[PDB]
DNA sequence: CGGGCTTCGGCCAGAGGTCGAGGGTAATAAGAGAATTTATACCTTTATCGTCCCATAG
RNA sequence: AUACCCUCGA
DNA sequence: CTATGGGACGATAAAGGTATAAATTCTCTATAATGGGAGCTGCTCTGGCCGAAGCCCG
């Protein structure tokens, strides 16, 4: 449970805390291969795995290690929905 | 869901006419329960095409 | 009975076309508050939109003829909370 | 501001500094530091809260979340290259303001 | 009963629904009557075309 | 099939429908070129669920093999410790704990290697190598069983 | 006679019912060619982990 | 399966 | 006479080399060219906000 919802300015440090990464790339998807570019808008490293429980390479394709980052594939392989949060 | 209404003067005052199709769309879930539970259908497959 | 939602907010769409459902907008929600209805308006409000976990559990609930309805956390709320973040001002809870 | 508060006894000014002390005791008891008005990082939407939903036929549908945050990446990505390279001042200002 | 039965108030409602040969990345696609996994009568209801 | 439908239950149940179709994973899909809804799919492994473990109820083993198997979370806890107390009765602490852990090898779970399962408990690789060797092929037959017993039923009920 | 001090006039913000239903429309042009990185593809080298023979402790 | 525009009903 | 630890064994997966074609970004072209343009005009009120102009005033 939780109560008493709070609201103040975001602090830089804060605002590091919430983002999983730096996003430094203007565009978004590349024309020819279909899925998220480094550093880009919807990049896997720091939004999250297109497809719940899988990486960028397929190197780990098993639902077992939920919270493990490849090495090759740095996006590490969680849920779909971590892609909201 | 929605449609529209009529009068319906044979009515008692605590209820209320509701088209067949409406009752069955919205109440579906209970009708798949009910469906198992008297063993009428085995897998929700069989409900789904009664 | 239940189909697609919105991909943002995990609301159902609207229209016969794309399915969809009537929408308990402010007039309704208060007309339920008149009323001392407010476990079906959290149900209203929970339940049958904008709760991910709490649909399917729903479903399960009425399938095998129970009503149990345990509650969760709207997805919409969820939604404002990232918004007002990505505006730049801080939101949390005191637990 | 507290000592200069009841040494004018005009309404206005009163009034103004009055002001002034409810949201400077604001700043100090809500633990808010005023530096933080001026964001020298912003987030970025997760994307499926500002999703591109394809048109069918292949399209995209960019949503105008995108548009603007695609606008300020391009412009912050234009004031590095160009300070690193030391621009004139007039277009490194003229950069500034298209950030902003 | 004999407004309906004498049929005086019927109407005919004329719908279309339409279908685009898009050209899919990987080949385009046929109107073709093999759909993949089509049962039978519904084959039959078509045309071989 | 039984041992897809099986597992397909299995999945939807410690699964839930999930958020959305992700909007990135749809735009992908959409960019790039089943009879039952969602929920009336969970509903239907549920149902499955529930028939299997009625149908299979004669057999406390192959139900718990079943689980092990197929199965997540609290099932799956409950079907490795049923498969630990059935395989190795009288096993120790620290055989238990070796036994657990090769068993969720068995089924992919962590750890992948039988070396870190000699780490974790300090057993010499020849038995341990000796008892996988054992345990799996008893899993299978009794695993072949069960799918065996349950072909029949499923086939019955559709 | 400057000066607080009240008051007034110009300027900008925000807000304006709900729920349907249907229909439609949504966004383009340098080639060359040099260069740099990256995913690929074959191959060798080391460790790892599955595997079984063997002596022995009870 | 997103936003405007138009039309219509209460 | 038997179960178990110990040690030998070996088939292969990962690690590194190591080039190698793809591919994807980067750099050039030399008559001259040296302040843009759609922007609505037909709300309505209320409310607040500055800023200026009279209004006491000692």
């Amino acid at each position: 449970e939780f109560d008493a919802i709070r609201i103040g300015l975001a602090s830089p440090e804060m605002i590091r805390s919430w983002s999983f990464g730096e996003v430094k790339k203007p565009e978004t998807i590349n024309y020819r291969t279909f899925k998220p570019e480094r550093d880009g808008l919807f990049c896997a490293k720091i939004f999250g795995p297109v497809k719940d429980y899988e990486c960028l390479c397929g190197k780990y394709k098993r639902l077992k290690h939920r919270g493990v980052i490849c090495e090759k594939c740095g996006v590490e392989v969680a849920l779909a929905k971590v892609r909201r949060e | 869901g929605r449609s529209v209404i009529t009068v319906g003067p044979t009515l008692r005052l605590h209820q209320c006419g509701l088209p067949k199709k409406m009752a069955l769309e919205l109440f579906k879930p209970f009708i798949f329960g009910k469906l198992e539970g008297r063993g009428m259908a085995t897998t929700i497959k069989a409900a789904k095409k009664m | 009975s239940t189909g697609s939602y919105s991909l943002v907010t995990q609301q159902p769409l609207g229209g016969k076309a794309q399915f969809g459902g009537q929408r308990f907008g402010e007039m309704e929600v208060w007309a339920l508050e008149a009323y001392g209805a407010a476990y079906t308006l959290q149900e209203m409000l929970t339940v049958k939109s904008d709760d991910v976990n709490g649909r399917t559990k729903m479903y399960k609930n009425i399938v095998d003829g129970d009503h149990r309805m345990e509650a969760g956390m709207p997805e919409s709320f969820n939604v404002l909370i990232k918004e007002i973040r990505s505006l730049g001002i801080d939101i949390e809870l005191e637990t | 501001l507290r000592e200069e508060i009841p040494q004018t006894n005009s309404e206005t000014k009163i009034k103004k500094l009055s002001k002034r002390l409810k949201l400077m005791e604001a700043f100090q008891g809500s633990g808010n530091k005023p530096e933080w008005m001026v964001l020298t990082v912003l987030p970025v939407l997760p994307p499926d809260l500002r999703p591109l939903v394809p048109l069918d036929g292949g399209r995209f549908a960019t949503s105008d979340l995108n548009d603007l945050y695609r606008r300020v990446i391009n412009r912050n990505n234009r004031l590095k290259r160009l300070l690193d390279l030391a621009a004139p001042d007039i277009i490194v200002r003229n950069e500034k303001r298209m950030l902003q | 009963e004999r407004v309906v039965q004498e049929d005086r108030f019927t109407t005919i409602h004329i719908q279309e629904l339409t279908c685009v040969a898009r050209d899919t990345k990987l080949g385009p696609e046929e109107i073709t009557a093999d759909i993949p996994n089509v049962g039978e009568a519904a084959l039959n209801k078509l045309d071989e075309a | 099939s039984t041992e897809q439908a099986l597992a397909v239950a299995y999945w939807m149940f410690e699964q839930q429908p999930g958020p959305r179709s992700s909007t990135a994973m749809v735009i992908d899909s959409l960019r790039e070129r089943s009879g039952l809804s969602p929920h009336e799919w969970q509903a239907q492994a549920v149902m499955t669920v529930r028939f299997a473990q009625r149908q299979l109820a004669a057999h406390p083993l192959e139900l718990a093999v079943v689980r092990a198997e197929f199965a997540r979370g609290r099932d799956f806890v409950l079907g490795l410790a049923a498969l630990r107390d059935w395989l190795k009765p009288a096993a120790g602490p620290i055989e238990q704990r070796a036994a657990l852990a090769l068993l969720m090898r068995m089924f992919r779970r962590p750890p992948s290697s039988i070396r870190e399962i000699e780490r974790l408990s300090g057993l010499s690789k020849s038995t341990l190598h000796r008892w996988d060797k054992e345990w799996r092929e008893r899993v299978a037959a009794l695993l072949r069983q069960a799918l065996l017993r349950l072909e029949e039923p499923m086939a019955q009920v559709g």
